[PDB]
């Protein structure tokens, strides 16, 4: 168990630049992506816009596959 | 006729339904579960109007209905879609209004 524990601990601590994940890049993606959309105004704003909806299937998806209510998991994210 | 009956008008062109959806998108924000994803539903439903208006028009619908939301965004709640020469404008100045 130490052996695989320190395996474990070490691959996090390898990557010298490390981001919070379970949903934590996609999430923020799309809240702050929703707002660059609105610097366009001719037709990127709407694939930018798109393009940030997108990154919720991996919140969504995670909610679903944990067996939770996505639809509370994945908007508390949005609020916070 | 209702120039004489209904005193309490609104901006028509959409722009009523502009600034309704827009409050509609900033309530949201304070809003988590199932009644986040609906309202915000319900403020999008509301832009089929400006959206028909401009489409049935010959006009560039995409383009006039991001210059309304951003344009609006600014603080002129009147902004709507123009016929008269295809743009934006003060709907309300202009005399194109609908009671409340």
């Amino acid at each position: 168990s130490l052996h695989d524990s320190l395996s474990v601990v070490k691959r996090t601590l390898e990557s010298g630049n490390v981001v919070p994940g379970g949903g934590c890049v996609e999430a923020a993606l799309n809240i702050y992506l929703d707002n660059f959309a609105t610097t366009v105004g001719s037709r990127e704003q709407l694939a930018i816009a798109e393009f940030a909806a997108a990154l919720l299937i991996i919140p969504k998806t995670l909610a679903v596959n944990a067996a939770k209510d996505s639809s509370e998991l994945v908007a508390k994210l949005r609020s916070y | 006729k209702r120039a004489l009956q209904n005193k309490l008008i609104v901006a028509g062109g959409g722009a009523t339904e502009m600034e309704v959806s827009k409050c509609l998108r900033d309530y949201s924000k304070t809003i988590a579960g199932k009644q986040q994803m609906i309202i915000n539903a319900f403020a999008k439903a509301l832009e089929v109007i400006p959206r028909q208006l401009c489409e049935n028009a010959g006009f560039d619908a995409i383009e006039i209905l991001n210059k309304l939301r951003l344009a609006h965004s600014k603080g002129e709640k009147w902004y709507g879609v123009v016929f008269e020469t295809e743009n934006i404008g003060d709907n309300f100045a202009k005399f194109v209004w609908e009671p409340a």
